[PDB]
Parts: C-alpha cells; structure tokens; sequence
RNA sequence: CACCUAAUUUCGAAUCCAGCAUGAGAAGCU
C-alpha cells in the first residue's frame, strides 16, 4: 500500500548456463549455426525466465513442508488464490504482488555467450554416435533482476531468499540435470515508498 | 602551419548526410498484405554521398 | 550572421558555412558558383561546391582540382553487397521491392516477399474449411451431463461458445471440432479438455472425458433450436 | 486556455513487451497460428493503451502520498471530479485535460514483433505439461506518444513525469509479473499556444 | 519430501583430458596447443559427469539382464520405464538425479599442464607426428554434487556402482591410452526439501 | 465458362512491361459463371451465413428513495424497468458464479448485499403493482 | 478476356458456393496466373539484369506418409521443415530431401529419424528409401495438393 | 650442452508440445 519492497538480485554463474531461445524466427535464423541457441534480447543480452523458477521453488518447498499450496504446474492447473505462493505470484482473480523481472546480463552477447559442442557416445563401441552444438553462458557472467513486491508482508523476503537458495541448489534454467545453470545469488532489499516519484 | 599553407583545415585536439535517392516512379503502387509494395527492376548505383537507385533507362 | 561581398551571400549557420557567389576570410564550407583563381584565392578549400553542359566540363576541372562537385520519407536498403565497377560507376544488378510505410520507404529483396507470400498463403488456407454452412441420448440426460460437466468445469462457457460456432458452421465442422478436442495425444497423453476440479483419479477422469465426448456427440444430432435452448442456460451469450 | 502543454514521449523497451490483441476478428484470425497475439494497428504497428497506465500510476502514487484522490479501478467506480487526476485525466462530467495519445511504434510487425514459446512445467516430473505461442515486442523497440494538456497547470508535467517513472518501475502492457513491459521514457515538453495553425 | 545429496570428491590418479567444447576457446587456442582441456571462464576445469554415470549404468545394467534402453546409439529414444530412465531422465520425464559438473578446486595454473605427445613409425622408430595437449595433473581434486529429487532405496547404490565402474574404466577422453583413471570419495546425506525455509 | 473479375484493378504496377498486381482473392464457381472476388466478399457471405444460422406500497416508494439516493436503482434502471420484466430482473440480479459480479450499481459489504437484495425485492414488487401506479411512482424519480 | 492459368481443383463447398481460396497475380487480355509466373518473370529479369521426378500414386503417397508417421521416420518437425523448403521452391525441396536422405560416407548415418519398432537393417534402409521416394514424388504435385496431403499428419503446417 | 617436430581426420543432428479459463457492464450530463 504505502510502501513496496524492492529486491535487487545479482546472480553470478558458476557452471555454464543454457536457457533456450523462444522466438521462432530467431531460432530459425540461428539453427543454421547452433542447434541450441541461448535466450537473447534484441539488444544482444541474455534473457532468463525468473518468475517461474521462484514460483516452482516455493511450491516445491511449501508442499514438502505441508503448507496449503496449490500447484500450477500440472496441465491447465488453476491457482486457488488462498495459498502463500498464490499471494506472491498471483491467481485467477488476483495478480501477483511480487512482479519479478527477467534476469538480464550486465554484459552482452559475444562476450558471455559461447557456442559449444556436445556429444552422444555409443556404450559398446565408444564412438561419437551423435553431435550437436549448443549456445551457453560462461561462468562468472553477472545477471541483474528486480523483484517489486507491491503489498509487502513480513515473510516475503524470507520466501524470496529461500526460493533463491533453492535455485542455487537446483539450477535456474536449461539442462539442469547435466549440471548446467548452477548459479549463486546476492540479495539487496529495501522498503521503498510508493510515492517516491511524486516530487 | 604547413597544411594551413596547403589551404586545408587542421584541428589540434558540419553535417554529411549519406542519403539514398529513390529516383523511381512510385505512383504505380499496389496493396497485397497491408503493404504498399511495388515490384522493382533497377540498379543500386553507389557514388559518393549518394547511393542513388537508378532504373533501366538510366542504364 | 550574413555578410556581403561583390556580386556574395555568406550565411553562417550552426551547421556549415555557405557562400553564395572580393572573398571572405573564414571557412567557406559550401561554395555555390578565372573562377579557379577565385577558388584558389579563398582560404580553407571548400568541402563540396554546388555548380549549360559546359558546367560538366567545368566540373571535370573541379574534379581535377581535388574538390567535390555536385551537379543539380527516408529510404533504407535491406540489400546485399555483391558490387561491380562498370564505366566508373560502382554498381549492383538487383531487382526488388519498394515498400512504403508511414515514415520509411525500404528496398527489400524477393526473399522478404516470399516470406510475405508464405504468411498470406497460410492465412488464406485457414479461412475456408470443409463444408462450412451419431450416438444418441435423451434430452434430459444431456441436461444433467452438461450441468455436471459445468459444475466441475470440464465444459466451460468458452467451450460451449466454440461448440455453438462450430455447430452453426454445420454438422461436419462440429464433428471435426469434438474429434480434435477429445483427441488423446499418443506422445503426450493429454486431450484438449479443461481438467475437472475435485479429488479424482485417472479412470473416472477418462470416463468423464468419454461422457463429455458422448454428450457433445449426441447433442449434434439434435436441431439448432434444441441446441440453442440447451446452451443458453449455461452460456447466456 | 491560451496555452497548451505538449509532451512528446519516446519510450524504448528494456524488457520484451506484450499487450494483448483486442479486436476479435484480428484475434480469431491470429489463433490459427499464435495463442497470445500482440495488439497491433491495421498498419502493422504496435499499439499500447497509455491513458490507463498513467492514470493508474497517478492513482496509486497519489493515494499512497495522502491526497484526497478517488479510485476508478474498482468495478463501476465513479470518478469524484475533485481530485487532481480527475481534473487531469477525466471526470464523469468534465472531460480530461490530458488527451493522451496511444503508443504508436516506429517500426512494423516484421521488425519488432516476434512469436515465442511459453511453457508450463510440472513441479515433480520437471516436464513441460503445457506449451503456448505468444507474440512479444522486442527490446530496444521505440514507441512515440503525445500528451496534449489543455488548460495547463504548473504541476501537470511533474505528475506526468512521475507517472512515467512509475511505469518504468512497474511496466506497461501485460504479463508484468513475469518480467514483461519494463520500459524507459524520454520526455520532450514544450509550451504552445493554440493558434499555431491560425 | 526428501532429497538425496551425494557429494563426490574426485582425486585424479593418472593424467586426465576432457577436450574443450567451445568453438571460440579452441580456435583461439590452436596456435598454442592442439588439445586444450575443457575449462570454465573462471579458469577451472570442467568435466561432464552425467553422461559417464549414464554410460556406466547402461553397460552394467544391460549386461546384468535387466531391461534398459540404450541411449548410446545415434538418435536413440529412452524407453521411460527402465532404471536409468528414472534416474537420468527420459523423453517425457526428467532426471531425478541432477548431476553437477566436476568443478576443480584449483585453477589451471596449478593443475593443468601442456604436454607433448608423439606418433612413432614402426619400421624406423622415428617421431613421425607431434601434437600438444593440455592435461590435468595427478592428484587434482574435483568436486560435484548429485541431487536426487524423489529418492529410492537403490539410487545411491547404483550411483556408487557407476562410480566404481568409472574408476575401473576412466572418465573423460583418451581412455585407452591410460588417461583419466580416477578415485572417488562419497559423502551421502538425506536432506529435507523444505530445509531452506 | 465465362470468368469475371469483381476485384479492383485500379491499383497496379509495371514490371517487365507487364501490368501486374499481387492479389489474394477467391475463385468461385457459380453455375457456368466463374468469378474471382475479394476477401471482403467472403467476409460479407460469412456474415450472411452466420445471420442465416442466427434466424432461429409506501415502504416500496421509500426503498426506491433510498436506492436512488445512493444510486443503485438509478435512472437507466428505472428506464429499462419501464421498457419492461421478470426475466429482465432475473438477468440483472443473478450473481456471476465465477466473479460474484451482480450487474447493479455500487452504492460495508454485508450492507451492500442487503441493499442489492433490497433492490431485487423492490424491483419485483413494483412489477406486481399495476401500470400507471408504478408509472406515476417512477416519473418523479427519473422523468423520461 | 480471362485466362485462369491455375488448376481449378481443390474446390471446397462453403455454404452453397464451390469456392477455392487463392493468392496469385493479375497480369494485363487480362490473365490471372499463379506464383510460377512470378518465379519465371523474376528469374528472367533478374538474369537479364545480371548481364553486366518419380511418379507414385496419391493414395500410395498418403498411405506411405501415414505408415512412416506411425513408425516415426516422418515426424511433425520433418513435415514442417519439408513444407518450408517446398514453399521456397521445387529446387530447395530436392536439396533438403537429398540432404536428409544421404548416407555420410564416414559414419553411414542417414539424417532421418530412426524407425520405432523392431525393424532389421535391410528393412530400415528400405523404409528410408520409401521416405526418400515418397517425399521426392510429393514435390511433383502442386502446393494445394501437398498442403491437403500433409495437413492431416501435421495440423499446424 | 644441443637439435628436429608440434600436425591431422569424422560428426555437428533428431523428437514431443503449442492448449485452456474468466469476465461482455454501468453511470452521468442529458
Ligand atoms: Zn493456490
Ligand atoms: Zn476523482
Ligand atoms: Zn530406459
């Protein structure tokens, strides 16, 4: 209401980061060179989806804790609107109070984006049975995102930080099984006013 | 002093507009897919300061 | 700042120093016209002079004097490079397309038009479909099945709306719509149905999808007046 | 009445921008291909509603500062006609002083609009349960608008600029919680008289 | 719910070589070395780890007589029903066992060297070919964490069996020349998923 | 068969001495008379076929004083009630099961639902009263 | 005058009117004519300014694409990519189908999706050749016929 | 203590999905 929470997260990459390109025309332009393009802006900076990762982390932990949390991951599942993650990230009748920005790299393309080669090997023969080329983000690349919690509560920053540590544990996007996307987060939060722009 | 004597300006630390001239009768135009396109047949002439597009009569 | 000389306008702007043609003492960035001596007596040799056919021969002298000479919606090039040099002219043998927008005119190749023709083809094909413009159950059983799938949100108001639109397009279009909606995906395992609300397992969910399929199949054999009186109760629009 | 305020707004996108198609015929033509089309013109340029975003920004900021400001956000809510955003943007009787134009893009749909793939992933099996295609406006795409204030006041420009920085803070268009619509605004103002044409 | 954490600590017994994969890091390094070792941008050595575990488990589970899919053949499709399909993923599900990269504890200036290998003619015993390769030194310590989302009673045993098969065969490249023989130490623990709250 | 263009030829281009025009019209066979008509044509006949498929007492006055004083039973309500009425009054009170949005006007929430119910009651009763009585009742409240 | 210069087939029956959606060129003796004219005119004038198939039956085509779609040699990515190269011409489609079908001499791996089932080596290569011949003979047909053939297998072509 | 070498070859593809759901109203001047 009178105040809103600002959560500036600065995330550095520890193992190589892949997040796939979404744009069909950008894909079709890039599949002549790279089979797995990385998600990118038109200003040549890396985009990562962030709201779904934090939401899925909070639903997984609050379901394992036993709290009343709906799942919005099953097929065409709708949020009830009475959960704790339903307040933060929205439901059918109410929007999410925590507007979560995309993770945008501080550097650009052709500086953190590196195109690499991946393999599939026969088990009986030990030969490269297949080969593809995928576009990754290097380790030590720094990404910056902002979370704007419109109606702050006492447990919002703790929930956001807990979801951030789960994203550190699981990975943020892409091939998370193989070891891609292992990141670390630095959090700086402040309770700003809503009327700060009204000079 | 010796390039000022060569009558050329010297700095010791104007606008040029490279313009594209159409030079083509664009009154005969059609609409296909909410686009005002015209099928075109000419030559991209690249002289200095002016990349003029010139038709086949120019050739 | 506009000075004068022997007819010479010397209009100074913030961009450039024009001289419309005694000579001045400052930089004459653009000069507009024995004159070679009038050029040679003038300090800070001009960038580009603005000069009946004798002009061109004079311009050749101005070309030889190492001075640029011009003889009297924004347009963008989305072209290639290729290039050539024929008769002292850097050329390009290209035929294309002049696209006229509100502020820009762009020169696009045939590949962009093939892009536009593919989009227009895919647009045209999805307008006219088949013959635009069965099981059986009783009317009351159709009522309680549509009420039960409305309460558990399997048949929703949007599904009833597209059902009515595909029913107005005829019998076969609606048959195609329900066989598309109830199509179990072999590689995914989902159909294009809203999942029911409630604590259910897979068997009764599959059975409820089957009664949704049979109810919307048996409603198609009825006339338009009964279908309208059946669906206004649930979708008033 | 003798002067008017001209606010030329040039807005660039730092995040991908989505606003939803409103025309039914255009939207039903677009779902044969895409599930969430971007609102465009018939001249293929992207359009964003702008008066609602500026008005909502001014209502939230002015309610949180403490001024007596009505709320037109609720269902069938009536504007009071006494607050400063009732005078600036509109009242139930008196018309709005600021004639806020739409955000007209400079480029067309082939340059700035790109159809993309969005997902819905199960939390246990980590598989893509659902998938849908949605258009979005790219980052760095620029948009132009003009805010014409008739009968101006001293504090109208400060209010409009504060609303613009709030739109930078939150976002414009749709899908704002997922990271969409974050923008940067440039403002060129000017005083005119109404008889430039005369 | 519970999650299974297997912290593996890898000590390198013979030389190790995993080739670089990034195009911009190889073609900028071909003027200096012929086989650069796989690296981070923070100058640490990267080894792919999930594929070695998967290849190990598919070899031993295929030769044990259990039905497992063979993802070794080109453009193969996982069956979705076998043990390695449940552990390391399939087409339609995902891997419960998320396997991190093998991050070295040291930089490259400590545990990466640049060796000179040859190729020698058989009739005359002369150095016919020469090439240079970056290898990881012996005793270099690598660390990784296997996180199993829905753990069973037989995931840690299969992971340890795959690790023992890796120490018997080798990890990375140049395996038949003796490169990549390793030793593994496991620290297994069973955390709760709601532990960060 | 004889073939007639309904399309507009008054937009053209000249390429290779051929007067050409990209077009996206539909060819229609019509009883030994073929035609190629525009997209508008198909828009018009799609509309025509859709329309062809579409061819198928003191306390009461005090309650109206209170309700029109806080404008829940406003002037357009009084008009459309005059324009009518049981099905209308059913259609303007029925709560939407998804959003809870009764189609009345905004005037606590318990008092809001009591006031909404009060309206439904007063609206239904006035239809019980005969015409003219209600008509006069309703004129000094919304003269139209 | 009108010379239609197009096949008057693929005539569906919206309402009581046998329509047929079309996109082509009106050329003035007015003559409506298709994209092949624009290919011919574009090649003709683009080179004039540069101066300084197997035939198998339609039922067997549909049956073989259905068979290869069930065993996942032909897939929705392949039917879409081949459609994109078919829209680019009849020479890009030949190049794409040849590129997919070819056996790389070092590996021996054709670029088709492998069949799903228990097929042996000679049967697998026979089905690969069946896919090659079927998609080669499909090009010999016009764009509308190709579209109605593959619109059943991939509904979002 | 010297001295020669530090190159070369194959692969770089394949597949699934693209759906739902909600709301269509009311005011004043007139
Ligand atoms: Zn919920
Ligand atoms: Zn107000
Ligand atoms: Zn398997």
């Amino acid at each position: 209401a009178k105040t809103m929470k600002k959560i500036y997260v600065t995330m550095k990459t520890l193992s190589p980061l892949y997040t796939g390109e979404v744009r069909r025309e950008d894909k079709e332009a890039a599949q002549k060179r790279v089979n797995f393009p990385v998600r990118k802006t038109a200003t040549n900076k890396v985009l990562i989806p962030f709201k779904g990762a934090l939401r899925s982390a909070l639903e997984i932990m609050l379901k394992a804790k036993g709290e009343n949390v709906c799942d919005t991951g099953e097929s065409r599942a709708r949020p009830c609107g009475r959960c704790v993650t339903c307040s933060l990230f929205g439901s059918m009748g109410r929007a999410g109070r925590a507007s979560v920005d995309f993770l945008i790299s501080n550097d650009t393309k052709e500086q953190i984006v590196r195109e690499s080669t991946h393999l599939r090997i026969e088990r009986q023969t030990k030969s490269a049975s297949d080969t593809f080329k995928g576009e990754e983000v290097i380790e030590g690349a720094t990404f910056t995102a902002t979370i704007t919690i419109s109606n702050p509560q006492e447990k919002d920053l703790s929930l956001i930080q807990s979801a951030l540590k789960f994203i550190e544990e699981n990975g943020i996007g892409g091939w998370l099984n193989k070891g891609y996307g292992r990141v670390s987060f630095e959090v700086k939060s402040e309770d700003v006013a809503t009327d700060r722009f009204l000079k | 002093k010796r390039i000022i004597s060569k009558k050329i300006r010297v700095e010791l630390p104007i606008l040029i507009e490279k313009k594209v001239v159409l030079n083509i009768n664009t009154d005969n135009m059609c609409n296909f897919a909410s686009y005002r396109l015209m099928p075109f047949s000419g030559f991209i002439v690249e002289k200095d300061d002016r990349i003029e597009i010139n038709d086949k009569n120019w050739f | 700042k506009i000075t004068f000389y022997n007819n010479s306008v010397f209009i100074e702007t913030h961009n450039g120093n024009y001289l419309f043609s005694d000579m001045p003492d400052g930089n004459v960035d653009y000069l507009i016209l024995e004159l070679i001596d009038y050029i040679e007596r003038l300090k800070y040799t001009p960038y580009k002079v603005f000069l009946k056919e004798q002009r061109e021969i004079l311009a050749k002298r101005i070309i030889s004097k190492k001075i640029r000479v011009e003889l009297p919606k924004v347009v963008l090039n989305i072209n290639t490079d290729n290039m050539c040099n024929f008769a002292s002219y850097r050329l390009m043998p290209f035929s294309g397309f002049i696209v006229e927008k509100d502020d820009r005119i762009e020169i696009n190749d045939k590949n962009w038009f093939d892009m536009i023709w593919n989009e227009e083809y895919n647009k045209m094909r999805s307008q006219i479909v088949a013959e635009d413009f069965l099981p059986d159950m009783s009317h009351d059983k159709i009522i309680e099945n549509i009420e039960y799938l409305f309460n558990i949100k399997i048949l929703s108001k949007n599904r009833i709306k597209e059902f009515w639109e595909e029913f107005c397009k005829g019998q076969k279009a609606a048959i195609k719509y329900i066989t598309q909606v109830h199509r179990k995906n072999p590689n995914t395992g989902r159909r294009n149905w809203n999942p029911p609300e409630g604590d259910f397992t897979d068997n009764e969910i599959e059975k409820l999808y089957e009664t949704a399929y049979n109810t919307l199949l048996s409603l198609i054999k009825y006339d338009k007046n009964k279908v309208y009186n059946i669906l206004i109760n649930f979708n008033p629009k």
